[PDB]
């Protein structure tokens, strides 16, 4: 069986429907383009302050651990409020842990139109492919 | 590509 990441939608957060994906191979976590669009299993969201690559989540088999890496993102990706890297750089692979608080870019004002888009802000479970709780 | 940046 494959080890199980679960996002759910956090009151501070540009809404999105609760995410189940399935890490049997690592997953992008991106922004929304004809290409790809948002479905209740991938971690792809209508978000405009996400960067298109964004992220990538996996599970490692030899450690047992779950990892997020910020792929280059423009605004920013946050492991209970710490940034993984500064804008337009990668990150090491960090550890993520069932209960997490996982935040994808920041809030932006468009300055012109005066709107403010929301981040993705995702409370994160996790499960082994043994089922347990990570 | 094309993200809105802060």
């Amino acid at each position: 069986p494959s080890a199980l990441a679960i996002f759910t939608c956090r009151p501070n957060s540009h809404p999105f429907q609760e995410r189940h994906v399935y890490l049997d191979e690592p997953i992008k976590i991106g922004r929304s383009v004809a290409r790809c669009r948002p479905a209740q299993n991938n971690a792809t969201f209508d978000c405009k302050v996400l960067s298109r690559n964004h992220a990538l989540v996996w599970f490692d088999h030899k450690t047992g651990k779950f990892y997020l890496q910020d792929t280059k993102s423009s605004n920013g990706t946050f492991i209970n409020s710490q940034r993984l890297s500064r804008g337009s750089e990668e990150s090491p692979p960090c550890e993520i842990l069932s209960g997490d608080i996982i935040q994808f870019g920041v809030d932006v004002t468009e300055n012109t139109r005066k709107v403010t888009h929301g981040c993705i802000v995702s409370t994160i479970k996790l499960f082994l492919p043994d089922g347990m709780e990570a | 590509d094309g993200t809105m940046k802060r």
